[PDB]
């Protein structure tokens, strides 16, 4: 019954703020990390950014200074605030949980993050 | 950053075949490479993490291998639910990257 | 200590925090000290020479 639900934000005018929100049910924001994955039509997926278990914000180099994310621990919600949206940003935005499992190489222990749980999809179109 | 090259971009096979998908990395990403399947119109789902471990609920037909650069995924006993777009995602370096996507269809 | 320790803070009271090991990752070899085998052997040789007196 653990699911990530996100709702459509309707088309938005170019050069504005892109506000997304993902609803986390079944599990809570603590312990894992929460990130955002997009998918332009007819193309592959693209990594936007994540907040790791530590509370530290990994961002994609391509989107420079226009990225900002936050976690609503009280409401169990993950937010995205992409700014200055251009027509190239027309993509379906997914909210993901980067889950940490420890895999033991011969002598080294690592935290492996593998996007356990995916959202449903928010088709964002700008015109 | 690290670039993942996934080939062939389109492999066709009928129901009840065995396919191997390749995802070549730029550097050596150890074994940290997870596989995601996107049914057309749905959301991607995790199949394999750490290039060898099967997700809870994925049938035993799916399997990965290799811990160097040429990562591979093998599907046995093809069924209509396997005809989707597969993506390989690395987790070594923080500029994360995805594969181009291998669209598996019927002949 | 080859491990990459992860200190974790617990608020046990007003203004008081308890720092705890939350997670341990990285090289998990046991903590150790290395002493050069050649240097230690010649140092015990000097100790033995001054100890036979
Ligand atoms: C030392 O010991 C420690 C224990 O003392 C170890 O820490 C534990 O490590 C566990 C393994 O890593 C970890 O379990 C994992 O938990 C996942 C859920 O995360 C939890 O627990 C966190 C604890 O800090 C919480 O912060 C989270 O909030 C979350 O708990 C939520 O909290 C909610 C309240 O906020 C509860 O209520 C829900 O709230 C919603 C709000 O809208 C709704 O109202 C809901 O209706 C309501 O229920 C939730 O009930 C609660 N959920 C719980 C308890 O789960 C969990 O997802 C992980 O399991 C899944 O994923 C792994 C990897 O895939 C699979 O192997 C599992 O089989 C399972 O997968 C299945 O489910 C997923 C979907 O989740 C599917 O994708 C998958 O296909 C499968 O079907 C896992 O159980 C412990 O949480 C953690 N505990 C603590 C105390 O931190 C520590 O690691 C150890 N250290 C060392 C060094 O050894
Ligand atoms: C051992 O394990 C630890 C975890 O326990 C590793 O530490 C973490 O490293 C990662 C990078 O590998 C860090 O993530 C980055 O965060 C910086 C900014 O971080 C700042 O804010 C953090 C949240 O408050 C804070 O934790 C940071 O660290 C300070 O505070 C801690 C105590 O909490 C203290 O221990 C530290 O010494 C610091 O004082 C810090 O203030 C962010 O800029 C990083 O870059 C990414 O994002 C940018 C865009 O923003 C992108 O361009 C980059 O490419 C990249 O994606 C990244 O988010 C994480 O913060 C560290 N966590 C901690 C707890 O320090 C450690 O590296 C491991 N070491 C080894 C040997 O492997
Ligand atoms: C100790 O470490 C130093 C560098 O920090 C190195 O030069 C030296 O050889 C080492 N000696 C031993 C005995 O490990």
């Amino acid at each position: 019954q653990a699911r990530l639900q996100q709702w459509e934000g309707r088309p938005l005018k170019p050069a504005e703020t892109l506000s997304l929100t993902c609803g986390v049910h079944g599990v809570g924001l603590g312990g894992s990390g929460w990130g955002w994955i997009r998918q332009p039509p007819g193309q592959g997926l693209q990594w936007i950014g994540e907040i790791d278990h530590d509370g530290s914000h990994k961002h994609n180099p391509a989107l420079r200074s226009r990225l900002s994310m936050s976690l609503d621990t009280s409401r169990n919600q993950v937010s995205l605030r992409l700014t200055s949206v251009t027509a190239a940003d027309t993509a379906i935005y997914y909210c993901v949980r980067v889950y940490r499992e420890k895999f033991l190489i011969g002598e080294f222990l690592t935290d492996y993050r593998f996007m356990d749980m995916w959202g449903t999809g928010t088709t964002v179109i700008v015109s | 950053a690290i670039q993942l090259t996934q080939a062939p971009l389109t492999v066709s096979a009928s129901i009840g075949d065995t396919i191997t998908l390749t995802c070549r990395a730029s550097q050596d990403i150890s074994i940290w490479l997870s596989w995601y399947r996107q049914m057309p119109g749905k959301a991607p789902e995790l199949l394999i993490y750490a290039a060898s471990t099967l997700r809870g609920g994925v049938p035993s037909r799916f399997s990965g291998a290799r811990s160097g650069t040429d990562f591979s995924l093998k599907i046995k006993n093809l069924q209509p639910e396997d005809f989707a777009t597969y993506y390989c995602f690395q987790s070594d370096s923080y500029p994360r990257a995805f594969g181009q996507g291998t669209k598996v269809e019927i002949t | 200590r080859p491990n990459n320790n992860t200190r974790k803070s617990i608020r046990i009271g007003p203004g008081q925090a308890f720092y705890a090991t939350g997670d341990i990752i990285g090289d998990i070899r046991q903590a150790h000290c290395n002493v050069s085998k050649a240097t230690w052997n010649e140092t015990l040789g000097k100790v033995v020479k001054q100890l036979r007196k």
